[PDB]
């Protein structure tokens, strides 16, 4: 699978 | 960038150091980030308000 | 693109077919143009009005 990085901002 | 140690942090660090493959995230398209990782055509437009 | 002939015209047609090196123009970043020629990052934002 592919690792999708992101951040917790509404 | 840390100014002296010259390692990237953050999500740009996760992409450079091979931890992650794609940053689908509110990452601002800047010059100094462009040189070390590719950016898409921007998916959303913004400015100082 | 020409319909039933599949030949580009115009400013995109000059870049695909090698007659021109670079387009400093009001040239809209669209899907089918991206598949044949690379675009830079946008330099103005607009819309159909
Ligand atoms: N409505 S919006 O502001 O979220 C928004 C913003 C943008 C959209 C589409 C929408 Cl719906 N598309 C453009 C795209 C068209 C070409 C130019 C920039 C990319 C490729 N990017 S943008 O200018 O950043």
């Amino acid at each position: 699978t592919v690792v999708v990085t992101t951040i917790l901002e509404s | 960038r840390d100014a002296d140690t010259k390692i990237w942090n953050g999500m740009v660090g996760e992409l450079v150091y091979g931890k992650a493959d794609i940053a689908i995230a509110p990452l601002t398209i800047t010059l100094v980030r462009e040189e070390v990782i590719d950016f898409s055509k921007p998916f959303m437009s913004l400015g100082i308000s």
